[PDB]
């Protein structure tokens, strides 16, 4: 009955949000989804969707026709021209799907960090890490002390004697 | 005691692409690249009107199938296949730029351009523009002798834009099957018409020969047009075979004109159109029609090309 | 004892976009598109000619106003709305192909083509074109027949260029008011004027009719042009109704053509321009005019795109 | 008392670099400025100014009039043209602006990362971060000690004994 | 006990760029520009003909220098600077949109028209197209009047084009040197050629006049063309100065037409083409020709642009 | 004989791979190098090749003569319009190689610091970072015990009692 985090470990069961705590004590396990580095997460792609949704106000209009053809040579620059410009919006549109997603995928992975190293931090030296993206917490954290972590509010002050006794001994 | 930091995952995932992946799967995407098409011509908004077998020069010359259009006004100008410019075999000289001009105009407002004739014939006709009976283009007077083989007398005729506007006049040469023809409708000899204005020196000459029947006619009468300066005058000097004009057209604004093969609708709103209906799309490229026109995402050779919307899918392990 | 490791920040921050946000506070930034116009022509450095009413056509017929650029030399040429290449009413066939060639020709040389007339009249002048008294194109001969409805014997000129670069040929075809006026000056008869090179063929005719009088004037001069190659030869059969050539031009260089409304300044050092001044400017853009020509920044139509130059701007918690 | 680091707080005061040292210990508070690290970001937000100022060499004439319109038909397909590049330029300027300004802002945040990572590598055992981009160091650090880390020649092997001491016990 | 992480390092570094840096040192990198040449045409798997002396407008026409092109076919057409179309002195109209038309046909196949003539010569020929003897035009034939000074009769033959392909059709106006000439040919008075079908109208007239002499003649024959519908009819009313043609010309299907100046391969296999040889490369940009054809990479002006295939090459501190 | 890592140092001697590990013991020196991040590097660089190796099915055909200019008129639109394009393609070729080359690299940098970052986090309590990219192991590792860092296979939970002693006392 072993439990793990993101350093190789998606999470299907996680269906409130992006992000979330995994825990395990004596009163059992529990999974709890982080709010704000979601919303984080959510606010940037949405951002991306709104910039790509931007419409134009270029207005265009015919130039050839396709029920009566115009002069061969003219034709042939039109068509030359608008091939030419659509291979690069084409060229552009690529680009700019490919760039985005990697930057997407990053900065969702770039959260997934921050949210860790935040933990980590809370911690201080009353846990260690386990390498699969788990806090190993040297002393008892019953459900209030884990709900503690997940709302910023643990005092590292207060189980710094029990944990560093247990590290060490 | 143990806490673990996670992010969420699907068995349901798709496959996007990255500067260095391809086909790299990630939580949710969507689509970029429009491809749903409405077949229909959304005109909600937009007056509209569907010229179906009037030709758009036909709405300045004036066949019988564009008399419900000698004065139109509309925001959107749809032009249909079966269209047709001439009732009379023939065709203008600069057609396409002329098309380009009136399918922005807005409409067209036409004037009386006031030519009175004196020792000859205007009443000239044809089977092939008719119209109860035999008839011509509402717009045009075609002009002959008096008899049959009499004289042509010559003429000089003139005409101002007192308007604040450009005026758009057409004018006509007539190509009979033979001089034997040219001779029985305008009188013997060789005829001359020359077109003056104040930018604007162009000659014109029949040329009378045997050509295949069109609607039965081997006879062609082939327009030409000139923009009229405001305050500047056209003067037309002649001595047959021309086809003169009774009125000068003016553009009432602004308009668009596509070329559609689709019904209209009048409860949908588009912007964006093409011959097989309309693009409503917030997407930023399209796939359906490179000559889209309007106000369009930019058009694009793949068919798909999904944004991811999600982080990257890492499933879980069992 | 503890040590923090911290970035500067501003209660002067300016927001500027980025993929995901937009309105994002940095520290520093600065602006892409330039928007900043000098209404003059930066002309240090280039020889400048301000063509005024002379028409750059006009430099090669020569009327009265282009009298002293006949000749002219240049790197930077301008061009003026008043400027005009006729004096006797008329216009060139292939105008702006004309005038893209001499915008960056460096200005033109002059050579005498070395026409001589035997049976007629030279001296065809007119009011329109006044010097001192009534005159005509310095560059061209205005032939008559010899003294009023006189028959105008049929000629052949021809010119060789013997240089290494092609020749600027031009000539005129007289379009009289009436065939009373055409047979008054080059007698009766149906006129004809054909020019033959080794690559060139065409064939001219007058076309005498009433059109409004520009400057008090019905007639109409208009000019056709030819670049001669090298070793090869023009010749021009004709019978009246001809504007011959004195001089052929030659290309001197390499030059660039600009078409203005403001002033010229000999201090300051451009590079692109446009027809309200010059744009200086190291900005990758600009958003002044799409037209704007010589090297210039790339036209967008964003007035303005902010470029961070400092990191992102977090205020002190107080 | 207390002073912060840059986990979610800016220094207006820092007005002779871009990133800094803000220590406090017995003789006082104190604020220097790192010059390494921020000549770093400098060099790489000019590398970028000098990487658009590159001006171009292709010279463009007029192909139409303002005082003489061009037929309408070439006229047209001109402008047509013309329009459609300009929404490309305008595309490519948009987005490279805000590709541009997403990594300047982001390799900005990474100097200040390098500058943290750095710091916390040269105090090894003798400090325990506090999770706002402060260390709490567990010995004795006079202005000198303070100075010692600011040029990367603090000898944590000096102190480690008294500061382990302080950590555990 | 000590381990240490490292990346790997060479004293053979290579500089690329990168949005902050310029010349920032990596480990490997490759180049996407292509600036290496194959100065052949590489012609393996396409049916290829080098045109060499007979231009691609000639094999309609049938100059002899391109009778073995009558009936041509290719995938691959090669067009060469000492090509030529004509034999007899003169050119076409509408040349380059023709050549165009031609350079992806695939070929052309020939018809007879069937047109019989009654009191006429059909044997015009001349010293410039020689082949044997004195000959002309293969798929065309030069009328004349029957003696000398003779009169020409006036004529009208027509020709349908029964398949469903359209019909390329050439005909050709002869500019005599002389009215004497054209008279000795043709009968004295003004001649006129016209050409009608169901959507073109245009006259023709003949412009006798001196020329300098190509090839020993001062006679210009000039060629003109129009596509004919299936199904639709040709009309060639005339009374002299016409170069009536034989055949008629289909297209075979697809082909690329390239300009060049270097041998043919047809080892090698190629499908981008310059003037100077054959692209043949994987790398998404060129510097080599702007005009390049077929499916080639995209032009730029860079010769050089490095992409890192490795990390940044940081130096071992020794 | 000291021997350092990464944070400043490339290493000329490792051949076999792009990154890789370095140790000292009683046995000696020695350098292996590590399979699984050196393929992901070489995998995401030969996906960006492999990327713009795609070729394009637009085929051009000419519109003007090199032989036989064209009209002056339409030919000046020509010229314009094909400058105008090379000009756009000249400046996406310049950017979209500017912009992989500068994700190239800082994705190779991440490799390193992933496979640092692993390796911190096998050692758990073991260990101490040098700063210069190396561990300083707080017990005897023969290269057995180096041979299971490397292969991931290193228990700290065999070292920890011995390593926590020498440490701290
Ligand atoms: C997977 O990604 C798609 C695309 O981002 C998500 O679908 C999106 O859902 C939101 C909210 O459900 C939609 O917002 C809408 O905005 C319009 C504004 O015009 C409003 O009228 C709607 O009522 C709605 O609020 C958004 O349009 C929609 N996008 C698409 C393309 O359908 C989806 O939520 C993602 N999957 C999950 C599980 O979140
Ligand atoms: C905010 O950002 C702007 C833009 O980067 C900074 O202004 C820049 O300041 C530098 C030095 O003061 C200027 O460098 C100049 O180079 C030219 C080379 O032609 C030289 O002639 C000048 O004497 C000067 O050395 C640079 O042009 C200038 N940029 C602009 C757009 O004005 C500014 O420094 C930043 N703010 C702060 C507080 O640093
Ligand atoms: C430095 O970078 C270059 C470019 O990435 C590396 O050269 C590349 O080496 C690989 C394998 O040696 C070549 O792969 C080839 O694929 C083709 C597929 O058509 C196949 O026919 C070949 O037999 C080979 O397997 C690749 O083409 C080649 N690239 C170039 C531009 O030559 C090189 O390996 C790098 N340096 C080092 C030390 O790795
Ligand atoms: C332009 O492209 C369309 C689409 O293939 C084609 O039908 C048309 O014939 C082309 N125009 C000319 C003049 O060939
Ligand atoms: C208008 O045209 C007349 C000739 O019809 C001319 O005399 C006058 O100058 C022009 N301009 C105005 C403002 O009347
Ligand atoms: C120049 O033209 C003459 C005819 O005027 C011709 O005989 C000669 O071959 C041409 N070329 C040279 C180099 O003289
Ligand atoms: C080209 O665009 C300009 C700018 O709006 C316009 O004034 C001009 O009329 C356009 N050209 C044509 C032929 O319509
Ligand atoms: C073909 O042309 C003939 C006249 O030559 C015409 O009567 C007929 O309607 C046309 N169409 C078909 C399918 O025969
Ligand atoms: C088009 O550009 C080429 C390359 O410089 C040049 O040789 C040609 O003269 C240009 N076309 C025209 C019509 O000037």
């Amino acid at each position: 009955g072993a439990i793990a985090g993101f350093i190789e470990n998606g999470w299907e069961g996680l269906i409130d949000g992006w992000y979330g705590f995994r825990h395990q004590n004596a009163q059992g396990e529990g999974t709890a989804a982080d709010y704000k580095s979601t919303q984080s997460a959510i606010d940037q792609i949405t951002g991306k969707l709104n910039r790509l949704i931007e419409k134009t106000n270029q207005q265009f209009e015919l130039i050839d026709n396709e029920f009566n053809e115009v002069e061969k040579q003219i034709g042939n620059v039109i068509n030359w021209t608008r091939d030419s410009i659509t291979e690069v919006w084409s060229y552009n549109a690529e680009l700019l799907v490919a760039m985005e997603n990697q930057h997407t995928i990053d900065l969702a992975d770039s959260e997934m960090d921050k949210l860790y190293e935040r933990v980590k931090r809370q911690l201080r030296e009353n846990a260690e890490e386990d390498g699969t993206g788990c806090f190993e917490i040297f002393h008892k954290c019953d459900d209030d002390c884990m709900a503690s972590i997940r709302n910023n509010t643990y005092d590292h002050s207060k189980y710094r004697e029990e944990a560093m006794q247990n590290r060490i001994q | 005691d143990k806490i673990c930091l996670g992010h969420h995952a699907v068995s349901n995932g798709t496959k996007v692409n990255t500067l260095t992946e391809r086909g790299v799967e990630v939580v949710n995407a969507t689509e970029t690249v429009e491809r749903t098409n409405i077949p229909r011509i959304c005109s909600k908004g937009k007056r509209t009107v569907d010229l179906g077998q009037c030709g758009l020069l036909g709405t300045i010359t004036g066949p019988p199938q564009c008399d419900q259009f000698l004065e139109f006004s509309a925001d959107l100008i749809i032009e249909r296949r079966e269209g047709s410019d001439v009732c009379y075999p023939g065709k203008f000289v600069n057609e396409e730029a002329l098309r380009q001009i009136l399918r922005e105009s807005g409409g067209i407002d036409k004037e009386a351009m006031g030519f009175t004739y004196s020792g000859i014939r205007t009443n000239g006709a044809t089977s092939a523009c008719r119209r109860s009976g035999s008839s011509f283009y509402a717009e045009m007077k075609w002009l002959l002798s008096n008899t049959d083989n009499a004289a042509f007398p010559q003429m000089t005729k003139s005409y101002k834009n007192t308007r604040k506007s450009p005026a758009l006049i057409v004018w006509g040469i007539h190509h009979s099957v033979s001089t034997a023809e040219q001779t029985k409708l305008y009188g013997s000899g060789n005829k001359l018409v020359t077109v003056g204005s104040s930018n604007y020196q162009q000659s014109f000459v029949p040329s009378p020969g045997a050509r295949p029947q069109v609607n039965g006619l081997s006879g062609r009468i082939d327009f030409h047009w000139l923009m009229l300066n405001p305050n500047d005058t056209v003067t037309f000097s002649f001595n047959g075979a021309f086809i003169a004009p009774d009125r000068a057209s003016f553009l009432r604004g602004k308009s668009m004109g596509i070329q559609s093969g689709v019904q209209v609708d009048a409860n949908c709103e588009g912007d964006c159109y093409h011959s097989g209906g309309t693009i409503i799309s917030n997407l930023p490229f399209q796939n359906i029609d490179s000559r889209a026109v309007g106000k369009c995402p930019r058009y694009v050779k793949q068919r798909s090309l999904l944004l991811a919307t999600g982080m990257k899918n890492v499933p879980e392990i069992p």
